[PDB]
RNA sequence: AGGUCUCGUAGACCGUGCACCAUGAGCACGAAUCCU
RNA sequence: CAGAUACCGUCGUAGUUCCGACCAUAAACGAUGCCGACCGGCGAUGCGGCGGCGUUAUUCCCAUGACCCGCCGGGCAGCUUCCGGGAAACCAAAGUCUUUGGGUUCCGGGGGGAGUAUGGUUGCAAAGCUGAAACUUAAAGGAAUUUGGCGAAGGGCACCACC
């Protein structure tokens, strides 16, 4: 079997996190990059780290990874969490409401609002799944 | 020590139940204690159903099924791989194994 | 970086025993055990017998 | 050898903003640095080992023995504590028990037997503590009686500052750990009991975390 | 708490739970002390006053503490009486 | 909490309640929730009283603004319904957020890197977040929770009755909580609408994200 | 030995001693 | 106790007497059989003539014999 | 069956005191229960209570406060003299600074201090502290 | 008028007990704190 | 099978069935006496009663049956719980117990001898009830953890294992 240990995976993960722009999909190019940006005592460890960096690059090219915190794969998350629409989806010209909710709003503070319309209650009072 | 909340059976306010006989065995086991298994099967398996259907007078004929109820004693049921032992915290699970297939 | 001391002998009794004091970091296998740890074995001549020293 | 507090309570005590552990006990805050109490109570905090009890675990290659240490801590005019720690060696277990005992000490209160003259000397009421099968009762005594107990609750009551007590024990008292924890839980219950000496409406003073938050936000992040 | 001469011999006076009138112990870490802010009567802004309540750990672990805080706020006048 | 005339629930807030589906709850009823229920109806849906929800929201806002260090309020949401809402709440009021995977040992283990020791705690669900509730017991630390009609009440202090299942209602509670805290603190005027949009606190499935990206520019 | 067969052997000893006593009258 | 009535003293005394007789040390200390089987006859010391000497052996933990006489 | 109404009443009061309730519903009342509750009122352990008057046997609703530790009833009514009260003081009370013994004297239902003041003794009822 | 209705095909729960299978000589074990 | 007056297989007497007369014995176990009061929640279930939208015994009405949503009382039970208890397993009672007293019946004082001797009593008999002592012994037991070994179960491995 060929399963990478935790040292190779941690080294490749911090290499992907910390030096991301000067990388690529070629094994020899990021092999030389990992040769110069870090100190690896042996050569088999260098080749295994470079191979996992290539695999992680191919994985990043398809989507995000929950071990990696680079700059480029975020801030579209930030723009996605900060885009603001026009239509509120709560400021509606008509809103359906239940009759007991209408009577509850009658008692609370109001007599009549020009936004609500009332729907009929259900004629069947079945709501529970048959379990027994 | 006491192993179960019940006593390995389903008797709560009775004191006596009628006994039944095992099917793999001949032990006189009480009716609510014995592990019961209602199994339904076809007369033919999935391999011979095509051979029965190709040699049938009636086209689009429904194959009958076989209905039998099995009564097992405790040692007979655990030795025939019907029920096995489980963990102390998992012994209180009441739901059967899932009917995925 | 870390050390261990092993003293084996008839430590307070007729039957011998051994006490091991391990804390820190100590590698055991491979080529880097040759040039990272330093092993010395010594013998102590007391009035009751021989006591050994293993330090690394 | 220096103090680097990891909690804001320890930093606040080190910054001389908390006068004593009175308000710490009043606000019922947990103490997680054992040297806060060592700062508040210094040379007046004596200790001695109650019993070293060996425990063993059976493995494939014999028994792995371990030593468990019991130590009593406390000043002779107030607070008292108890700590249990087990390790491979004896000295490591004893020092860990010392740290764990000094980490968790409780205040005791003293009352009178009849008239309220002089300083308080005895247990104010009848308190009981139980753990395992052991029951320990503390009964008030007149002045000059002394402690009528087994030696381990006697030394715990002398290190707690109580001069007079009547006791009555029930259960397997041969186990020293359960007996010591039982009398510790008995003597710790002297403040959970409601007496008519304090029925007036208390006022809730401000917590140190509210009072010194401007100091805390500057001294630490 | 006192003697014949008149001074106090208890080293501290412990708190009592405002919902159950039980003494909060020194090692009872489940007990809380919540401060509730008082508001200005005209503008509606926090001025600097507090309303304090202490609940013991037994009431909090029983699950009947939120109605205790609601009742204390009703009796203090924080939560309106009609509710 | 709502006893004054300036602290009344206005016209638009009732419309936000009726459009976000706050007033209706789950099927089962917890016995601690008998007083925060108006009545029951057909198909097994309990009606949450909106005025008592307003009173509890004002009480929780008072408890939040009562302390003077805004970083000492810790807000935890571990379910996907309130991930971005508690982040926008912490960005608005200055609180400290936890969004998913609350590690068991922040409030108790003193040697961890994530050792947090706050003064007030806000959580969005008492049932799914059972881990901060029991961890809040070992220190003297109150807890404010957004509670449903079937959520169990244990180790909670201010229970705001709401529908914590839909993302719209949860975002609406976090937005009005930030609004009321900023109004009590004095940053936001009480009569001018500071309302930016309520949808900045709303969670949505990613399928709607590519749907909106395809339908928009 | 279980108590059942020790009780059976005890009852057999009762029968033997009773027979010997009643025949040694 | 079990009987807690105001007029329950004969029953308590009879039950305590029965449970006192149903004991061990009170049972040997109040019949005449345990003192009659005693060769001293309720005495601290006794005299007699030695007939012979016997070497009685020890139990299974230890290996020795005990020098003894018969009186 | 129901044989000691006062023991049942103090048992329900003690159970609801340990539970933490603020109001206790005693179903059967008696004059002895009224005097016991009046003594517990006058010594400041319980609050302001009621008598729910129906035409069979009244009910009593007691407003509770958190000052009560235990309420017990000694059964049966042992006769106690003035020289035998101190024995009960040491083996029934938790302390000498507080705690009271309710006993039935010929001058009325009262505590042990008023019994020593009026120089009389009677039968035991119970205790509270 | 079109002439293979639409979307992928766990579609193994063949089954039952299972030859004879006994015994083990004992000597060989000691429970712990702190620095000048 | 070394032996097999045992497990296994073929026969097979009393017995197994009913009537009439006997004994009063079970792990007759919820291994947990009876009456009464109090202390959390939830979903179902059997009976009786009460209330309410709807469907059906074919289209209208009423009552009865059958479904649905709830309440009340008694009963067999279930899930969860820092109520509380306990040596723990566990118990909503085995809780309300050194903060010890609601009323009442039976019964146990280390392990063997021993349910044995003797006496009385019941029965046709087998046997049932009552029930010792001498002597001997430093342990016998209850709950739970770790290892270990199962002709116990579930996953994998090894040419010092096999095919």
């Amino acid at each position: 079997g060929r399963v990478r240990t935790k040292t190779v995976k941690k080294a490749a993960r911090v290499i992907i996190e910390k030096y991301y722009t000067r990388l690529g999909n070629d094994f020899h190019t990021n092999k030389r990059v990992c040769e110069e940006i870090a100190i690896i005592p042996s050569k088999k460890l260098r080749n295994k780290i470079a191979g996992y960096v290539t695999h992680l690059m191919k994985r990043i090219q398809r989507g995000p990874v929950r071990g990696i915190s680079i700059k480029l794969q975020e801030e579209e998350r930030e723009r996605r969490d900060n885009y603001v629409p026009e239509v509120s989806a709560l400021d509606q010209e008509i809103i359906e409401v239940d009759p007991d909710t209408k009577e509850m709003l009658k008692l609370l503070d109001f007599g009549s609002l020009s936004n609500l319309q009332v729907t009929q209650p259900t004629v069947g009072m079945n709501f529970k799944t048959p379990r027994g | 020590t006491k192993k179960r909340r019940n006593n390995g059976r389903a008797k709560k306010g009775r004191g006596h139940v009628q006994p039944i006989r095992c099917t793999n065995c001949a032990r006189c086991v009480p009716k609510d204690k014995a592990i019961k298994k209602f199994v339904i099967r076809n007369i033919v398996e999935a391999a011979a159903v095509r051979d029965i259907s190709e040699a049938s007078v009636f086209d689009a004929y429904v194959l009958p099924k076989l209905y039998v109820k099995l009564h097992y004693c405790v040692s007979c049921a655990i030795h025939s791989k019907v029920v096995r032992n489980r963990s102390r915290e998992a012994r209180k699970d009441r739901t059967p194994p899932p009917r995925f297939r | 970086k870390g050390c261990e001391v092993v003293v084996s002998g008839k430590l307070r009794g007729q039957r011998a025993k051994s006490m091991k004091f391990v804390d820190g970091l100590m590698i055991h296998s491979g080529d880097p055990v040759n040039y990272y740890v330093d092993t010395a074995v010594r013998h102590v001549l007391l009035r009751q017998g021989v006591l050994g020293i293993k330090v690394k | 050898k220096e103090w680097l507090p990891v909690t804001k309570l320890g930093r606040l005590v080190k910054d001389m903003k908390i006068k004593s552990l009175e308000e710490i006990y009043l606000f019922s805050l947990p103490i997680k640095e054992s040297e806060i109490i060592d700062f508040f109570l210094g040379a007046s905090l004596k200790d001695e080992v109650l019993k070293i009890m060996p425990v063993q675990k059976q493995t494939r290659a014999g028994q792995r023995t371990r030593f468990k240490a019991f130590v009593a801590i406390g000043d002779y005019n107030g607070h008292v504590g108890l700590g249990v720690k087990c390790s491979k060696e004896v000295a490591t277990a004893i020092r860990g028990a010392i740290i764990l005992a000094k980490l968790s000490i409780v205040p005791v209160r003293r009352g009178y037997w009849g008239n309220k003259i002089g300083k308080p000397h005895t247990v104010p009421c009848k308190v009981t503590g139980r753990c395992g099968s052991v029951l320990v009762r503390l009964i008030p005594a007149p002045r000059g009686t002394g402690i009528v107990s087994a030696p381990v609750p006697k030394k715990l009551l002398m290190m707690a500052g109580i001069d007079d007590c009547y006791t009555s024990a029930r259960g397997c008292t041969a186990t020293l750990g359960n007996f010591a924890k039982a009398t510790f839980d008995a003597i710790s219950k002297t403040y959970s009991y409601l007496t008519p000496d304090l029925w007036k409406e208390t006022v809730f003073t401000k917590s140190p975390y509210q009072e010194f938050t401007d100091h805390l936000v500057k001294t630490h992040t | 708490m006192q003697n014949d001469a008149g001074e106090f011999v208890d080293l501290y006076v412990p708190r009592k739970c405002s919902a159950s009138n039980r003494i909060i112990g020194a090692k009872d870490h489940a007990s809380i002390q919540m401060n509730v802010a008082e508001v200005d009567k005209v503008t509606g802004r926090f001025n600097g006053q507090f309303k304090t309540y202490a609940i013991c750990g037994a009431i909090r672990r029983m699950g009947e503490s939120d109605d205790s805080i609601l009742r204390l706020a009703k009796a203090d006048g924080i939560v309106s009486k009609n509710f | 909490s709502g006893a004054l005339d300036v602290l009344q629930m206005k016209e638009e807030d009732v419309l936000k309640f009726l459009a976000a589906g706050t007033h209706l709850g789950g099927t089962n009823l917890d016995f601690q929730m008998e007083q925060y229920i108006y009545k029951r109806k057909s198909d097994g849906i309990y009606i949450i009283n909106l005025k008592r929800t307003w009173e509890k929201l004002l009480l929780a806002a008072r408890a939040i603004v009562a302390i003077e260090n805004p970083a000492d309020v810790s807000v935890i949401s571990s379910r996907n319904t309130g991930q971005r809402a508690v982040l926008k709440f912490a960005a608005a009021t200055g609180a400290t957020p936890i969004a998913g995977r609350f590690t068991p040992g922040t409030f108790t283990n003193q040697i961890q890197t994530a050792f947090r020791e706050p003064r007030l705690l806000v959580v969005t669900d008492p049932r799914a977040d059972h881990q901060p509730l029991t961890e809040a017991s070992y220190v003297n630390l109150p807890t404010i929770a957004l509670c449903n009609t079937d959520s169990p009440l244990r180790y909670v202090d201010i229970a705001i009755p709401c529908n914590n299942k839909g993302a719209h209602s949860v975002g609406l509670m976090w937005w009005m909580l930030a609004r009321e805290v900023l109004r009590m603190r004095g940053t936001i005027s009480r009569e001018h609408p500071w309302e930016v949009m309520p949808d900045l606190y709303f969670y949505r499935d990613p399928e709607e994200i590519e749907k909106e990206e395809q339908a928009a520019a | 030995m279980r108590a059942k067969w020790r009780k059976k052997r005890m009852r057999r000893l009762k029968r033997k001693r009773r027979k010997m006593r009643q025949r040694s009258k | 106790g079990k009987c807690r009535g105001l007029r329950t003293a004969r029953k308590l005394r009879s039950h305590r007497r029965d449970q006192k007789w149903h004991d061990k040390q009170y049972k040997k200390a109040h019949l005449g059989t345990a003192l009659k089987a005693n060769p001293f006859g309720g005495a601290s010391h006794a005299k007699g003539i030695v007939l012979e000497k016997v070497g009685v052996e020890a139990k299974q933990p230890n290996s020795a014999i005990r020098k003894c006489v018969r009186v | 069956v129901r044989m000691n109404v006062l023991a049942d009443a103090l048992k329900s009061i003690n159970n609801a005191e340990k539970r933490g309730k603020r109001q206790v519903l005693i179903r059967p009342c008696s004059k002895v229960i009224v005097r016991f509750l009046t003594v517990m009122m006058k010594h400041g352990y319980i609050g302001e209570f009621e008598i729910i008057d129906d035409h069979r046997a009244g009910k009593i609703v007691v407003n509770l406060t958190g000052r009560l530790n235990k309420c017990g009833v000694i059964s049966p009514r042992f006769d106690v003299q003035l020289k035998d009260l101190e024995k009960w003081q040491n083996n029934l009370l938790p302390s000498r600074q507080f705690g009271f013994i309710v006993l039935t004297t010929s001058a009325g239902i009262m505590d042990h201090e008023e019994a020593r003041r009026k120089h009389t003794g009677g039968k035991i009822l119970g205790f509270f502290f």
